[PDB]
């Protein structure tokens, strides 16, 4: 398997709307009622909306009611959030469920911000060890971009290993994030290593060779 | 809106052992209470359902019990992989509600951290601004503090902390320090220095460079 | 000393299916309290009378309270084929019972709406095979074995709820469709009494 995608997640001002859509497969669609769950940056998890299997019955928590409307299709197999006057208090993960007594499957999530702040290409920085040991530890920074999120990865996901990528932490409404990479000692510097790091936001991709220093 | 209550935010229990956590509720809630698993890469499963019932594919280490208010989730012969936060939901009314979490760590023999160093980038320089990166990496437990010292004098102000959550993989945490300075600022020292204190030493790990 | 009937006048009620049921034992009860609080439409007993469960000493009380519509009444009890008796609410024929159908009055507060009712129209478990169903019929006393995988309230009416069995049970599913009701202006509930008999307690008696 069952699979549930969501999207349309981003960075929104005060008082705007947004539209979030999920994409369903690997079960029949039309049978199950469906739920928008949402989590805070606290990780207090709030139960959104949930539909009915036929689109025909709707239900909100009072907070999110009456600005939030949860609809669905059953031919396109997929679960819309459309959602206004947004307010700080919005900003949270949100994940498509399919539910019924409880939440059978859910979504990867897709992360929806509030805020009057503006968007910003993070900046890229390659970490490179001081000019030893037969081991060598290699890192990637990255700095002063809002808002969340990034994905970033090592040779293209391909090393996935001795890799520690760190929570992006938030300073003065731009978050900065690093990640960490162990290899052996032969393997870097004679065969390239490179950072990945996307941010969507901003339209923003990079890649940077980690070079001896 | 009925509040669930967990009783305990976090726990450790050692492979094998067997932990039971608990949601307790606002009201009855007539025996429709969930439990779901988050993986710290934020995955989210539904490990129960109805109390004692069992979600398909999910192994049998999992049982629930409880009635009216008072619920419980019990793990057997944990396992590395079941490293996570879990939380409790109740289905009675509306709206459904959600507990705090109650995260769980498990217990390995201490591990003392990996620490690297990194002076800032010629790029970042060229910005005009420095930030000096530390890693301390694989080490249990999870207490542990690191104090950054300048010129051999202590800095604490700019001083920026992430630690992960207990790696699936082998059970230890590690954490990243950033020191953030302008460039013309960390121009006028030259030696900067990573220390970490741990449970695993008596004294102190320290990897320290020059600007040259 | 005295039967606490509070929880039923606290909180939104159950529908039939998860019925919310209480068990007394030990204590002094005045029926006649209960009673005086609603609107009682319709009140039968079998194996025992109106006049004698209210006066009477037993081992033990046991009381039924759920949202019901009087509208589906006819469903509710005995000969019908309907699927209340036959997956939602079964009594004891062996055991004298009472079924008591009422409305809430605009002076009780306490008691919550529920959204809307529902119920179960049917139940089944399927096979491996997921083609050979075997049709759950609730027995008397007992609760349908799809409670566990039917809603605190039918989403929808129409809806169709299913779980998979752990192979530990046999595998297979178990399947059950639900209906609903819209609600009406006053809640409409139904009570269910029955006693039970044992040598050492006499313990349920009238209070005087
Ligand atoms: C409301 O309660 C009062 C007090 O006993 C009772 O006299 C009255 O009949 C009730 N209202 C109705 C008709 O439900
Ligand atoms: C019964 O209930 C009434 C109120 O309905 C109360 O006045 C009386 O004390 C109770 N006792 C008996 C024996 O009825």
């Amino acid at each position: 398997e069952v699979k549930l995608v969501e999207s349309g997640g981003g960075l929104v001002k005060p008082g705007g709307s947004l539209k979030l859509s999920c994409a369903a497969s690997g079960f029949t669609f039309s049978s199950y009622a469906m739920s928008w769950v949402r989590q805070t940056p606290e990780k207090r998890l709030e139960w959104v909306a949930t539909i009915s299997s036929g689109g025909t019955y709707t239900y909100y928590p009072d907070s999110v009611k009456g600005r939030f409307t949860i609809s669905r299709d059953n031919a396109e197999n997929t679960l819309y959030l459309q959602m206004s006057s947004l307010r700080s208090e919005d900003t949270a993960m949100y994940y498509c469920v399919r539910d019924g007594n409880s939440m059978d499957y859910w979504g990867q999530g897709t992360s929806v911000t509030v805020s009057s702040a503006k968007t910003t290409a993070p900046s890229v920085y390659p970490l490179a060890p001081v000019c030893t040991g037969s081991s060598v530890t290699l890192g990637c920074l990255v700095k002063g971009y809002f808002p969340e999120p990034v994905t970033l990865t090592w040779n293209s996901g391909s090393l996935s290993s001795g890799v520690h990528t760190f929570p992006a932490v938030l300073q003065s409404d731009l978050y900065t994030l690093s990640s960490s990479v162990t290899v052996t000692s032969s393997t870097w510097p004679s065969q390239s290593i490179t950072c990945n790091v996307a941010h969507p936001a901003s339209s923003t991709k990079v890649d940077k060779k980690i070079e001896p220093r | 809106d009925i509040q669930m209550t967990q009783t305990t935010s976090s726990l450790s229990a050692s492979l094998g052992d067997r932990v039971t956590i608990i949601c307790r509720a606002s009201q009855d809630i007539n025996n429709y209470l969930n439990w779901y698993q988050q993986k710290p890469d934020g995955t989210v499963k539904l490990l129960i359902y109805y109390t004692s019932r069992l979600h398909s594919g999910v192994p049998s280490r999992f049982s629930g019990s409880g009635s009216g208010s008072d619920y419980s989730l019990t793990i057997s012969n944990l396992e590395q992989e079941d490293i996570a936060t879990y939380f409790c939901q109740q289905a009675n009314t509306l709206p459904p509600t959600f507990g705090a979490g109650t995260k769980l760590e498990l217990r390995r023999a201490d591990a003392a951290p990996t620490v690297s160093i990194f002076p800032p980038s010629s790029e970042q320089l060229t910005s005009g601004g420095a930030s000096v990166v530390c890693f301390l990496n694989n080490f249990y437990p999870k207490d542990i503090n690191v104090k950054w010292k300048i010129d051999g004098s202590e800095r604490q102000n700019g001083v920026l902390n992430s630690w992960t959550d207990q790696d699936s993989k082998d059970s230890t945490y590690s954490m990243s320090s950033t020191l953030t300075l302008t460039k013309d600022e960390y121009e006028r020292h030259n030696s900067y220095t990573c220390e970490a204190t741990h449970k695993t030493s008596t004294s102190p790990i320290v990897k320290s460079f020059n600007r040259n | 000393v005295e039967c606490d009937f509070s929880p039923l006048l606290s909180g939104t009620p159950p529908q039939v299916y998860n019925f919310k049921r209480l068990v007394f034992t030990n204590c002094n009860y005045n029926l006649t309290k209960l009673l005086s609080l609603f609107s009682v439409n319709d009140f039968t007993c079998s194996q025992i009378s109106p006049a004698a469960i209210a006066s009477n000493c037993y081992s033990s009380l046991i009381l039924d309270y759920f949202s019901y519509p009087l509208s589906m009444k006819s469903d509710l009890s005995v000969s019908s084929a309907g699927p209340i008796s036959q997956f939602n609410y079964k009594q004891s024929f062996s055991n004298p019972t009472c079924l008591i159908l009422a409305t809430v009055p605009h002076n009780l507060t306490t008691i919550t709406k529920p959204l809307k009712y529902s119920y179960i129209n049917k139940c089944s478990r399927f096979l491996s095979d997921d083609r050979t169903e075997v049709p759950q019929l609730v027995n008397a006393n007992q609760y349908s074995p799809c409670v566990s995988i039917v809603p605190s309230t039918v989403w929808e009416d129409g809806d169709y709820y299913r779980k998979q069995l752990s192979p530990l049970e046999g595998g297979g599913w178990l399947v059950a469709s639900g209906s609903t009701v819209a609600m009406t202006e006053q809640l409409q509930m139904g009570f269910g009494i029955t006693v039970q008999y044992g040598t050492d307690t006499n313990s349920v008696c009238p209070k005087l």
